[PDB]
Formats: C-alpha cells, structure tokens, sequence
C-alpha cells in the first residue's frame, strides 16, 4: 500500500508492436531509455526528440528542452541501506546490490526507476536475474562525483 | 663433459622445479586467506603485486 | 529467545554410513564444508558442486549456483565483545576468543554458524578444546578487510 | 516381566550398507562379534578397534579399552536347569540345549546375549535350527573351567 | 477415494544407501524390476534369485518359486479406454496412450505397475515425461497375443 502511493507520470512507456515493452525516464533534465526497448515515446515532443547512443552503458540519453526542465524526476548520489519505493513493491539495497522479492519484475518492465522514501529517483533498472527467493536487478545510478556506475549481474537475463 | 652437463642440466631443472613450486605455494598462501571470503573481495594482493 | 536461531534451513547435514559427523553450512554465496568431516552432503545441487581445497584454513569452500545465492547466510566483520547465538545454546565472547559451557560441542558439532544476536553468521566453528577448567573453540571468522583470519587455541581438540 | 532387562542391552547393531546383520556385545570388558556378519559396529570407537578371529568357534574377539571396561555385561559359568530371560521371550535350557519357541529367530538375529533373572549373560546365541516342536540354537557358552565351549545342532543354519 | 483399495503386499522397494530407488513387482509369477534403478530388493528371497536382461524393453525378469506363485498380482491384455487406478493416484488412458496428471511421478517412482478398477494390474510404468497439464508417461503393457509392447513417449525423460 505504501509502496504504491508513490505515482509519478513523468515516466512514459515505449509503443511499438502496438504493445508495451519498456518505459523512459525524464531525470534532471535528461531522457532515459534502454536499448532493448524499441518504438516512439508516447508524448510526441519526446518522440521526436534526437538521442544520443551510449551502449557500453545501455542508455539512451536525451536533452530535454529548456521548457520542460521545471518536471522532471531528482536524481540522488547517497544509496542508504535498507528498502526503497518502487512502481511495483519495495527493492531492498543490500550489500551494494538492488534486489526485490520473488516474481516481481518481468519484460516490458525495464527501464522503470528506482525512487527512494522521500520520492525521488535514486537508480534506473534495465534488467533482472531472479537468484532464487530473491531477485537481484541489473540497474544504474548516481555517484557523487557524477560518474554513473552500473552494476551488471552476472549472466543477467535482459527485460 | 656428459657428467658435468647432465649434472648442471639436473641442477637448472631441480632449481627451477623448486622456484615454480615456492611461487606457487606463495601464491596460494597470499590468495587463499583473500580468496574464501564469501564475497570474494581482492583488490589489495592484485594491485600490489597481480598475482592472479 | 534462543529458539528464534534455529530456523535456518540454509544449514546442511553430511552423511556418512547413515550418521552424522559434520555440518557444511553456506554464507554470502559460498558453501563452506570443514575439512576432517568426511562424508556426503545430503542435499543432491550442493553434494554435486565441486569445491576448492584449502588446507591452511581447514576448511573446503565451493561457489553455490545462481538460483541458490538468494537464501544464505549474511557474514559479518564486526564482533562486539560479550553474548552470541549457537544452536547448542549462549556463546560468549571475550579477548578474540569464543567460549561455551562445558560438554558443549562434539563428535559431529563441526561447521555450525556461530550466529550473532542480530540474527546472522560471525564465524564457523571448527573443533573445540577445554585447557585447565575452560573450553575455548577454534574458529574461522572474517576481519574488516575480509581476509578470514582464523583463531586456534593450544593443543585443540577436533570438533 | 523378563523384559525389564531390556535396559541392560548394551549390545552394538551392525549395518552394512544400512542393512543390519547382527549384533555385538561387550562382555566381561570383551568384544564379541560374530564372523559371519558383514559392516562395521555402531559406534565409531569399537568400529576403529582390531579384532582377533577364531574360526573355530566362529566369532572375533576384541579387548575394549580401559575407559569402558566397567560398562560391560557380567558373564557366569553356571547355567541351571530351567527357563532364562531374552529380547524374544523366556528361552528354557534344557539337559544342554538352549531352545527357544517355535517361530523365533531369523536371519540377522544373531549374536545376541542370552540373559537370565539375575541380569547376567551366561551365552551368546549365533544361529538355530527350527525342530518340529521348538527350535534349537547355535551358541557359545561358558562352563567353570572357562574354555569356551560351542554347541551347535545337527545341521544348524547361521543367523 | 481408491488408494485405499490398492494395498498391495506383492510391489517391493529396490533402496540404493537406505533410499528409495526402484520399485520391483511380482505379476503373474515373475518378478519385474527396470534397467535403470540401482540397488538391492528389499525382500531376501529375490535378491537371492538371478535375473536375466532385457535391454530394448527395459525389465530384469525372473521366474519366482513354486511358494512365491500362491499371491502375485494377475495381468490382463483388453485395456478400455478411461480412468485406472495408480498408487500415487488416479491416470487416464486416451488414444493408446497412459497420461497422469501434472507433477505425479518423479525420480523413484518407476517401476510401479498401474491398476484396474477389478484389480488386476495391466501395465508397468518405467518413467513419464509432461509438456501440459497432462504428463504422458512411458509403460510398458501386454497384448491380446501376449507380446508385451513398450509405448514410449518422445525423449521422456528416465524416472
């Protein structure tokens, strides 16, 4: 219940196959997208927006226009232990990992961001590998240098 | 000659055998007590030496 | 109190001619089997892994599969000084040495988790010995850096 | 009731392979162990301890060490006319044969210490043969001198 | 309920280190058991009996004594098409084909024979394999001239 409260529409799914198969992210003035998702974002003014490919990180990246920088999402640099908020339940960061519980979490559901308690953005997940009872998460943050580490599972099956 | 030079061959090979295991078991000795922790962390023994 | 220790199934008994003579117990997405138990363990994924020797520590470790890396233990390198959790029952703490009552600890008590009162593994115990009128236990815990530092008292005895 | 005497077995089961074959017991701070069973004793102690055969009177014989020489059966060389104590009923010894009831006794009960009112075992059982009326046993007694001596029935099967 | 009603004193275990393994059956005075499970019968007098191999139908047959004969399960040939009863549960026979219900039979299970509602066995099952909710599974059964086909599912898998 708590979980689920947190709704923001900044995020916007990808349409292609007349289907939904990933969604995008508008972070401090930034688009995100992965690249295993394929199609148009659905606000048009995005759509037809330029990106520039980054595929050794697997994102996307575009400059939202000047107008629109007042919305969008807060990215974070510090990652305190414990649980954090999320479209579907809580994702438990532990030992330097994001993991969440069993099931949750399929295709079409990558690219969807990671928010903390207070409610802003904190990460970006672009896949999961299920370990067991508990599923690990292929996802990228924010340092406080900027430096953008992603953290990569080991054979981490893609969304 | 075929004394002294199957002497020294044996020597160089005995002496290098020797080497090959004492690095070897250094080795081990220095990786081992870094290698079975549970999360695996080594970066101190490889950025000093990259023994692995 | 001391009950609410005990219900970790993550523990493995291993068989030998249909008894028990020692414990292989998993941590941080390791199986750790002690060395001198011989014998089979009973699960079939875990008795079917191939492990690393290690004769220095005296202990045999094995990576434990990907689906099985949810469900284990949490090592810690921190060991406050005073009480902690065992099976048998209270274990204590004093000047890096851990302490039980007498008669605790036998033929077959090898590989047990010394858990701590927050509720996960500090070490492993390997054998146990009784100097004078105390009785000390030789075990392999973790220091801050992570270089599984073992403790051995004189002249221990096995188990 | 003979079965009172129940808490005086301090007789050892043989497995092999999980099977048990027989039993041994430990008389008079002696081990006895019939020859024709196969596997190892119960307990690690006398399963590590060497034994000395003797064909003749078909069992191996141990010394056990000096910890456990008091907790052993007691053995007596006199055996009076009349009925004794067992684990399968009241066995009457009668005029030089020890027989039991009809239907009694099979394959793997063997080895097994006879024992009389006092708690005291006077002869260890090894095989029998089913007569018409009752049935006679293979067994190894004692007599005052102390020579062991063996009887067995005409055609008599092993246990 | 039928489990009640397939109680059956003739079906024997083969154990492999005190384990269920196998599954032998006596029928129509012949002892069955499969290629593929390891160990020893349970019951004395068939461990002591030779059995001769069948590889390309996949049964040990021997031919039991004379006593042996007096209880054994009867086999018939006409096998119409519907419900028959199994130990583990209820099976349905469709288009010349047994299938059981999903996650009924597992590694252990072979060798079990399979029951009519008159109780007589008609068939033997060797293992299974389950691409639905249904799970066709391997068995082998008798014809009208006493031939003894061996249906078989594709790559099922071995029970």
């Amino acid at each position: 219940r708590m979980v689920m409260k947190l709704e923001s529409d900044k995020t916007f799914p990808i349409m292609l196959e007349g289907k939904i198969n990933g969604y995008a992210c508008v972070v401090g003035g930034k688009l995100f997208r992965p690249m295993h998702v394929e199609g148009k974002i659905d606000n048009d003014v995005l759509a037809a927006l330029k990106t520039k490919k980054a595929s050794k990180y697997d994102l996307e990246y575009a400059d939202v226009p000047q107008n629109m920088r007042a919305d969008t999402f807060k990215y974070t640099h510090e990652k305190p232990q414990g649980y954090y908020s999320w479209h579907h339940g809580a994702v438990q960061y532990e030992n330097g990992r994001f993991t969440v519980p069993k099931g949750v979490g399929a295709k079409g559901d990558s690219g969807r961001p990671i928010l903390d308690n207070q409610g802003r953005v904190v990460a970006i997940v672009l896949g999961g590998v299920n370990e067991g009872s508990r599923t690990a998460l292929s996802v990228v943050m924010w340092n406080e240098k900027g430096v953008t580490v992603k953290y990569t599972p080991e054979n981490c099956e893609q969304w | 000659t075929i004394l002294g030079l199957s002497i020294c061959a044996a020597i160089a090979t005995v002496s290098v055998a020797a080497s090959t295991w004492l690095f070897c078991r250094s080795r081990v000795a220095c990786l081992t007590p870094y290698r079975l922790t549970p999360n695996a962390r080594i970066p101190f023994c490889l950025a000093v030496l990259c023994c692995a």
